[PDB]
């Protein structure tokens, strides 16, 4: 019989291990559903706006060649006018 | 059953335990 | 009564095993929180760096409008003086 008080001990420590592991696993699954969510919004937020460092890329461009002809229109003027002076 | 030994933080448990005492994992985990 | 003895050892054999498969359950997805939350981070930087790329192209964008504004300007210059 001590034999089998131990058994039916351990049983129910195990049962109620069982449950205690099943609670934890429970707010894991919610967690890992919130950042499968999260993971997915940020994901196509990303993708819908990787086209922004294409043209980031070439409007500098596009700014940096403007801004060497301004540049040189402006030479150009000074000399003008200092070959005026 | 006897006493057993955690596979992960080796502790030694006594006969009764079905959890690490330490780091609660079970016997057979 | 032994026959008895080893059917509940039997039944604690199983829920022994049933709590470690358990514990294995979870050791698989605190891998998989490890891993979305890392996931999740660098897609978290990716996007902003993308609003950031946003945010300067609009800026080159409205740079390059008052550059051409002002070489419009210089140019009007120069033809007054050139004719
Ligand atoms: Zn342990």
């Amino acid at each position: 019989r001590a034999v089998l008080k131990e058994l039916s001990e351990k049983l129910e420590l195990a049962e109620k291990a069982l449950a205690s592991k099943q609670l934890q696993m429970d707010e894991m699954k919610q967690t890992i559903a919130k950042q499968e969510e999260d993971l997915e919004t940020m994901t196509i937020l990303r993708a819908q706006m990787e086209v922004y460092s294409e043209d980031f890329h070439a409007e500098r461009a596009a700014r940096e060649k403007i801004h060497e002809e301004k540049e040189q229109l402006a030479l150009q003027l000074a000399v003008l006018l200092k070959e005026n002076d | 059953r006897g006493r057993w030994a955690c596979q992960s933080c080796t502790f030694e448990n006594e006969a009764a335990a079905v959890l690490c005492s330490i780091c609660e994992r079970p016997r057979l985990a």
